[PDB]
């Protein structure tokens, strides 16, 4: 009764711009590295494209009376190639920067290009996260950090999960790669909040009296 | 490698209306479908990807613009130097400023 | 007083210089001045070109270096001021036109 | 060589005027619009890659994709993409 | 390594006004630019 | 007057579409009717090898993207031009969500 020759539109209109997402994911990341860049979202309204951005300090993106939000708007458009002034982009703020790992991440790879060393940037990450309040941070930094030979260090605090489904919800895992003169230093970050949001870790159970 | 002056002419304030230029990254005969101009040809005429990446190449050279690769794709931002280079080949007068400064919100 | 227009002219190459080029350009009647040499070796440069342009609107400027460098054809340092390096050229015709104070 | 004409007889034995097949693949209208210029790149044919890292190789065209596989797995997950069952 | 010739007066065609060359622009004539 | 509109909304997460559903199921009760058809659940698959290389044990990726579809054709002529954008922006603005509006 019905052909599946022309839902086929509706359904080819949803992927191609879940896939338009990601290259602006990829783009950001590389661009607005100093504006604690976490995330974006899109809203494919039909007169014009609104973007929402995850940022720990916006002014910076936000520019002087909004010059880099515009310089990038119409950008943006001639590569997806829409009209512009029906680019327009949001930017939202994070408050609980510990509890982002990509914040967290990349400011441990600023204080690394900066010699210091890593028994110092680890725990003061760590630290900043368990004030946040967090139940545990997981900290590794692998390569040639020493003359030769390549190793692991890892360094941790609380409690954290490893396997299940959990670990999609309440674990936030983060990566980056440093280029430096001996080589690249691989760097990783996993956070834990069990009490996220407003979801209930299972085998948890409390009692009444 | 021997590029018109029409061609230039027509970078230049492609990017100061628009502050931007994203671009393929491609070497093979073709022609960009976005920034056009007119030298007699037909309507207009459109540019072929070869002119347009040397340009771009010498730009950024000089320090105007800044790359952002990407998913095989070229992001280029003229910067403020740019901006006062840009502003006289074109023959712009001094305090005119580029379209996404005009409160495009 | 007149280097004030050339500026914007060669912006958009309305300036030529070069004997087989002006020559081109003023026998397709589509030029509006041409200038010449305070001199030169043969006359056959100058003496050959100014009845082609009498019979088919001319100047002359007795520094014939002037005409080198008011025409671009010159190289200057990245930071503006100049290399003072100029070719000096013998004739100069003005197509677009795009001064009229001056005449 | 303008100057150079062939016999009638080798005339219409010559391709019909028709579009060789061969079109390439324009991921997007953006990257084309349709001495050494006579054979730069005469051979036309397809050149499908990958939209990420433009390699020829493994390349998932089902759905419009146009991603490698191996450039697949890192982006899976962004795109919408999970592992369940 | 075309082997071209230096020529510095490219201008004698003509005598004085005249019309020597085959606006503007053995075997016969090749005329400059296509055939 | 009377256009015969439809409602064609799409998501990748059923929580979300379920919630949409049910903001349009509330404010189109007067605008006529809304009820919805849930159609067979589009999926995709993509099979993959877990290695870059092919080393070791031959073993398998499986990933999937569900695609759920909800159809509101009930407005019909109970809604006018300007009707039909009353609710649509009456009801949340979910941030992914696409919908299209068809006679």
């Amino acid at each position: 009764i019905v052909r599946r020759d022309e839902e086929n539109v509706y359904y080819s209109k949803y992927l191609n711009d879940c896939i338009m997402e990601a290259e602006l994911h990829e783009f950001f990341s590389r661009e607005l590295v100093d504006a604690g860049y976490a995330s974006c979202s899109l809203c494919r309204t039909i007169d014009s494209i609104c973007v929402i951005i995850q940022c720990a300090e916006p002014e910076v993106v936000m520019g002087d009376n909004h010059y880099r939000l515009h310089k990038i708007e119409y950008l943006l458009a001639g590569r997806f190639m829409c009209d512009p002034k029906n680019f327009n982009i949001w930017v939202d703020k994070i408050i609980k920067r510990g509890l982002s790992a990509e914040i967290m991440v990349d400011n441990l790879r600023a204080k690394l290009e900066e010699a210091m060393p890593i028994r110092r940037a680890a725990y003061s990450i760590i630290r900043t996260a368990m004030r946040a309040g967090a139940a545990g941070c997981e900290v590794i930094v692998a390569g040639k950090l020493r003359a030769q030979r390549a190793r692991a260090n890892k360094f941790k605090e609380g409690c954290l999960i490893s396997t299940g489904h959990p670990k999609r919800i309440f674990l936030a895992e983060a990566t980056r790669h440093i280029k430096m003169r001996q080589g690249v230093i691989g760097v990783k970050v996993r956070i834990y909040n069990p009490n996220i949001r407003g979801a209930v870790m299972p085998d948890k159970i409390e009692i009444g009296a | 490698v021997h590029i018109p002056k029409a061609v230039y002419k027509a970078v230049y304030a492609h990017l100061y209306e628009n502050a931007s230029l994203a671009l393929k990254e491609y070497w093979r005969v073709g022609n960009v479908p976005g920034i056009t101009y007119v030298d007699e040809n037909g309507k207009l005429c459109n540019p072929t990807y070869l002119h347009v990446n040397c340009i771009m190449q010498s730009l950024e050279s000089r320090g105007v613009v800044k790359d952002t690769f990407a998913w095989r794709h070229h992001y280029y931002l003229l910067t403020e130097k740019g901006e006062q280079f840009i502003r006289k080949e074109l023959d712009l007068t001094d305090d005119v400023l580029p379209t996404p400064y005009s409160k495009p919100s | 007083f007149l280097k004030e227009t050339f500026k914007r002219i060669h912006n958009m190459d309305g300036l030529v210089t070069g004997h087989r080029q002006v020559f081109k350009y003023l026998e397709r009647k589509r030029a509006k001045i041409c200038f010449l040499a305070s001199d030169c070796e043969e006359k056959q440069y100058a003496d050959i070109v100014e009845c082609l342009c009498k019979e088919y609107h001319l100047c002359k400027k007795f520094t014939r270096r002037t005409l080198g460098e008011l025409t671009g054809q010159v190289r200057c340092l990245a930071d503006s001021d100049k290399i003072i390096k100029v070719v000096p050229a013998s004739a100069c015709v003005i197509h677009n036109f795009v001064d009229v104070d001056s005449f | 060589r303008n100057l150079g004409s062939c016999g009638a007889e080798d005339l219409d034995s010559r391709v019909h005027p028709s579009t060789i097949f061969w079109p390439t693949e324009a991921d997007n209208i953006n990257l084309a619009s349709g001495m050494r210029e006579t054979e730069f790149c005469t051979h036309i044919a397809h050149k499908r890659e990958c939209r990420i890292c433009g390699n020829y190789n493994s390349v998932y065209r089902k759905y419009g994709l146009f991603i490698c596989r191996r450039c697949f797995k890192e982006n899976a997950g962004k795109i919408g993409f999970v592992k369940l069952h | 390594e075309p082997k071209k010739v230096r020529l510095a007066c490219l201008k004698y065609y003509t005598i004085k006004g005249d019309t020597a060359e085959p606006n503007c622009g053995a075997r016969h004539a090749d005329r400059c630019h296509c055939g | 007057m009377h256009q015969k509109y439809t409602i064609i909304v799409v998501g990748k997460d059923l929580k979300l579409v379920e919630r949409y559903v049910k903001s349009i199921v509330k404010e189109g009760r007067a605008f006529g009717i809304s009820g919805p058809c849930r159609a067979p659940v589009r999926r995709l698959t993509i099979t993959t090898r877990k290695s870059p290389c092919g080393e070791g044990t031959n073993t398998w990726h499986r990933f999937e993207l569900r695609m759920y579809k909800r159809t509101f054709w009930v407005t019909c002529g109970g809604n006018d031009i300007s009707t039909i954008l009353s609710k649509t922006v009456v009801i949340p603005g979910i941030q992914v969500t696409v919908e299209v509006e068809e006679p």
